[PDB]
RNA sequence: AAAGUCAUGGUUAAGUGGGAAACGAUGUGGGAAGGCCCAGACAGCCAGGAUGUUGGCUUAGAAGCAGCCAUCAUUUAAAGA
């Protein structure tokens, strides 16, 4: 059972977005059924190490935000074209 | 490799210090292929691949099972004398085969203890009753 | 003591083109290099390569334990073949059938090294097919 | 001696060693294989 | 040699190489080499890097070339002034950008992967690195 | 040659700073997992590297070592035709 971290995002954009993966992070969003979409942000060490395995894009995450258990899946994700690392994530609420 | 394979490689001590009474020792300054082919080669003749000429003799390994079992062992740790645990016997006919062939052509590490299972004393007694 | 295998099969007593140097080097005569190599040649069948062991005691004697012939020669009674295997991988020579080797199973259970014979059939099963013949 | 922009441990006797400035592939086992690095 | 068939123009401007790539997950196989660097590699350097890696795996597995040169560039001879026309067609290039997979392989172990992706590698004037396919 | 031999916290030992690439390298600082261990590791020292076996040919003799092939398998601590 994953178990990701994840605040609200402030600011939003593309000047923001190149602000945060500078510092160890990268920008996420949650979107699907009733609930309004739900812009969050992450920490790129911490799911760079689960993304790794092929159990995380089959499982129900959890992604804990303000003392909220949420149940979502791993919809879509960008990669950096040369680097290993994370550009940003989609998730869809299960 | 890693270390709960190797829990179960203390539980396999167990069962053959568990069967086995009487138990014989050697050391290797000049360990030989042939020189552990000469109790295997011989034991073939007897019984059948129950035996482990392998060495458990280290400071936590066969240390731990000895005051669960066969607790005269627990000082042999260091000092290079290891242990193989022939499954049946009792005052068996199976010692001199690690010691004979000290005298053909090895230099003479083991010193032979004999681990004491009437609690005897260094002495070989070749007495072996048939 | 240089107790190594160095002869042809029974038909060259006294060996000196198959031999040459080789079993001459020591001191003993010859004499018993040749006559007392009669005591397993003659003994048995003509015509196959006994292995010997000679160890030079002090004396100028030797003494012996004797064994079967290699994984060449009593298969090669069990194949017929006289090229070994001309390669294989790009035309086949032939095979070594499984059942045949039980005749040897039971021959060879004396002196050769081991107790199980089990373990000495799937010991010339790729034995066999080491040979080019795919067994 | 090889002098050369690359130098390397070219078989399992070949250390690396580092005197004056200088990368050095020293060997114990083969005068061939001993380099210089420039 | 990569060369077009057939082209509809003999000739091209110069353009410019400025972007990031597309071609940038392993589609085919399951190793990729995957471009770092800039530039634009021509059909002997594409072809000499083929022959590297072909001989290297010993004709067991198969290999994807995802880079195509179809940029003709011209060339003035020697001792020619700067008028007179446009410079006759030389030779064919594929212009390359950073995160573009050049080659792909599956069918071997990942060390001898490893070891065919830097044997061509040493024939190419971009820098590499090898990447693996991912799961999404 | 006019104005900080300024405070604070780091890095560099190359006079780098104060020219140059592919490539090479136990140079040195930092970071989350990386990755083997008190069922004694890692490095040295006490030691084998057997057995069937020399696996057979074409070759100059072909035996692990000239190349060509199978490269299994026993006695099984382990020893790779
Ligand atoms: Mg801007
Ligand atoms: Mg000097
Ligand atoms: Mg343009
Ligand atoms: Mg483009
Ligand atoms: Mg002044
Ligand atoms: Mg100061
Ligand atoms: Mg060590
Ligand atoms: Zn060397």
């Amino acid at each position: 059972m994953f178990t990701i971290n994840a605040e609200v995002r402030k600011e939003q954009g593309k000047g923001a977005s190149r602000r945060l993966r500078a510092a160890n992070k990268f920008p996420a969003i949650i979107y699907g059924g009733k609930e309004a979409p739900l812009a969050i942000e992450l920490d790129h060490d911490k799911v760079m190490n689960m993304q790794a395995k092929a159990e995380f894009y089959s499982e129900v995450l959890t992604i804990v935000v303000d003392g909220k258990e949420i149940k979502v899946k791993a919809q879509d994700v960008q990669r950096h074209p040369y680097k290993p690392k994370l550009q940003h994530i989609d998730f869809v609420r299960a | 490799a890693l270390n709960l394979q190797d829990k179960q490689a203390i539980v396999a001590e167990v069962s053959e210090v568990a069967k086995g009474a009487l138990s014989a020792v050697v050391a290797d300054s000049r360990g030989v292929t042939v020189d552990k082919m000469t109790e295997l080669r011989k034991a073939g003749r007897e019984a059948g691949v129950y035996m482990r000429v392998v060495r458990n003799t280290l400071l936590r390994r066969a240390v731990e099972g000895t005051p669960f079992e066969c607790l005269k062992d627990a000082f042999v740790g260091p000092t290079l004398i290891a242990y193989s645990m022939e499954h049946p016997g009792a005052a068996a006919r199976l010692f001199k085969e690690f010691a004979k062939a000290n005298a053909k052509f090895e230099v003479k590490a083991a010193a032979f203890e004999g681990e004491l299972i009437p609690a005897s004393q260094i002495d070989r007694l070749a007495t072996l009753p048939t | 003591q240089a107790y190594v295998k160095l002869q042809v099969a029974a038909g060259m007593a006294n060996p000196s083109p198959p031999v040459g140097p080789a079993l001459g080097q020591q001191g003993v005569n010859i004499m018993e290099f040749c006559k007392a190599f009669n005591a397993k040649t003659d003994s048995i069948e003509k015509g196959l390569p006994i292995p010997v062991v000679i160890t030079v005691y002090a004396d100028r004697s030797f003494t012996f334990v004797t064994k079967t012939p290699p994984a060449a020669v009593l298969l090669k009674k069990a194949a017929g073949i006289k090229s070994g295997s001309g390669k294989p991988n790009k035309d086949k020579v032939g095979k070594i059938s499984r059942a045949q080797l039980q005749e040897i199973a039971q021959t060879k259970a004396a002196d050769m090294t081991g107790a199980d014979i089990e373990a000495m059939t799937r010991s010339i099963e790729g034995t066999a097919r080491s040979m080019g013949l795919v067994v | 001696m090889k002098v050369r922009a690359s130098v390397k441990k070219l078989c399992r006797n070949c250390k690396i060693v580092k005197r004056d400035g200088v990368i050095r592939v020293i060997c114990s086992a083969e005068p061939k294989h001993k380099q210089r690095q420039g | 040699m990569l060369q077009p068939k057939r082209t509809k123009f003999r000739k091209m401007h110069k353009g410019r190489n400025r972007g990031l790539a597309q071609g940038t997950d392993v589609s085919f196989g399951s190793f990729g080499l995957k471009a770092v660097g800039r530039g634009r590699l021509t059909a002997r350097q594409i072809e000499a890097a083929r022959r590297a890696m072909t001989r290297a795996v010993k004709r067991q597995g198969k290999i994807w070339i995802r880079v195509f040169p179809d940029k003709p560039i011209t060339e003035k001879p020697l001792a020619v002034r700067m008028g007179k026309g446009k410079g006759n067609v030389e030779y064919w290039v594929a212009l390359i950008q950073p995160g573009k997979v050049l080659y792909e392989m599956d069918g071997v172990p990942e060390e001898l992967a490893r070891e065919a992706f830097k044997l061509a590698a040493a024939k190419l004037p971009i820098k590499t690195t090898f990447v693996t396919k991912t799961v999404m």
